[PDB]
């Protein structure tokens, strides 16, 4: 009980470059946290489903797009 | 007959705005008096239609000089076909009253394929655009190109069917974009390798043959869905607005592929939503409302399917 996964230091300037393109502001640090977590596992999903599609597996690649800080739930939430 | 004098301004302005050119005077004067007569055709028609004969209006278009045989002939080419449970769809047993794929950013920009008998990779296509934006959120132009010089199992230009554009896609893992392989309106050499793999998977589903409730189902479930018509009458050449139906169109006599993105009603008369490929110029901005229940009209659900992979 005191943590659980961190932001990754390497995409620090990712993440301030994919705040800029998609013109992200966050309410505040926990706010804008939490978003980059999200954002972190979702490159990690896409990253994993591309390793998968490299192999035959999709037919399909995914992207880190515009809503790349939100959650499968938030597609209309 | 003589072309009517009182249309040539109009002629000269139809041949304008299509791009038309003629290859000598003798053409010119045959092309015209065919358009004249389609235009007499469409005026008599809509007057029928304003007494309440038909549930669907005709206006002139790019087709206008051609006969209706010339359009199957030059610019349908789906080839009719091996129905097994493996490529079986089975519906999960509510429905929407309606749906409109076009609305929820699921269908492109409607093409024009030309003199290419190549309506088959079109009708693929925008079924795969549309699995493409249900799994990924992005809508993107593939490539109908890709498809005509590719699937060596078709014929091209010459026609052929959906299924085995669906199955070369499971087979190549995918289909280009139409940016990476655009739209050449002939066929040519395959950009890529012969294709490889037995097939491990068909990669498409079809509808039961000639099942309207299945093939709501499955727009309704699924998304757009590949479907072929007779496409053989001239009261289809023009079609312009209104929910089509003609008694005459033969659902034996199925020649041409399009895209049911969508079923509703419209205005009392059940309808399905049906993207084509002749361009924008063509019935409404691209689409026909074709009627739905109507005892498979058109035969619709003759030859409907969609790819899954
Ligand atoms: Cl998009
Ligand atoms: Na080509």
């Amino acid at each position: 009980g005191s943590h659980m996964l961190y932001p990754e230091e390497i995409l620090d300037t990712h993440w301030e470059l994919w705040k800029k393109t998609h013109r992200k502001q966050y309410n505040n640090k926990v706010d804008e946290i939490s978003r980059r977590l999200i954002w972190e596992k979702n490159l990690k999903y896409i990253s994993i489903h591309n390793l998968e599609a490299s192999l035959g597996v999709h037919t399909y690649e995914l992207a880190m797009n515009h809503l790349g800080d939100m959650t499968s739930e938030e597609v209309v939430q | 007959l003589y072309p009517e004098e009182i249309l040539d301004t109009h002629w000269e302005l139809w041949k304008k705005t299509h791009r038309k050119q003629y290859n000598n005077k003798v053409d010119e004067i045959s092309r015209r008096l065919i358009w004249e007569k389609n235009l007499k055709y469409i005026s008599i028609h809509n007057l029928e239609a304003s007494l309440g004969v038909h549930t669907y209006e005709l206006a002139m278009n790019h087709l206008g000089d051609m006969t209706s045989e010339e359009v199957v002939q030059k610019m349908t080419g789906l080839k009719v076909p091996s129905r097994s449970n493996d490529t079986l769809y089975i519906p999960e047993w509510r429905a929407p009253d309606s749906v409109d794929y076009r609305k929820k950013g699921y269908v492109t920009p409607v093409k024009n394929q030309g003199q290419c008998g190549s309506s088959w990779a079109f009708s693929s296509v925008g079924a795969l655009e549309g699995q493409l934006k249900k799994k990924t959120g992005k809508l993107l132009n593939l490539s109908p190109q890709n498809l005509v010089d590719c699937v060596s199992e078709n014929d091209g230009c010459g026609g052929g069917y959906m299924t085995n554009a669906f199955q070369y896609v499971q087979k190549n893992r995918g289909i280009d974009s139409e940016d990476a392989y655009p739209y050449v309106g002939q066929e040519e050499s395959c950009m890529y390798n012969p294709t490889g793999k037995a097939a491990k998977c068909r990669g498409y589903r079809e509808i039961p043959e000639g099942n309207e409730k299945a093939l709501k189902r499955a727009v309704a479930r699924v998304g757009p869905v590949s479907v072929a018509t007779d496409a053989s009458l001239t009261s289809f050449q023009f079609y312009s607005k209104g929910v089509y139906y003609d008694e005459s169109c033969n659902s034996d006599n199925l020649n041409h592929a399009v895209l049911a993105v969508g079923y509703g009603i419209q205005k009392g008369n059940k309808h399905w939503i049906i993207k084509n490929s002749w361009g924008e110029n063509w019935g409404n901005k691209g689409y026909i409302l074709m009627a739905r229940n109507k005892n498979n009209a058109c035969g619709i659900a003759n030859l409907a399917s969609f790819p899954k992979m």
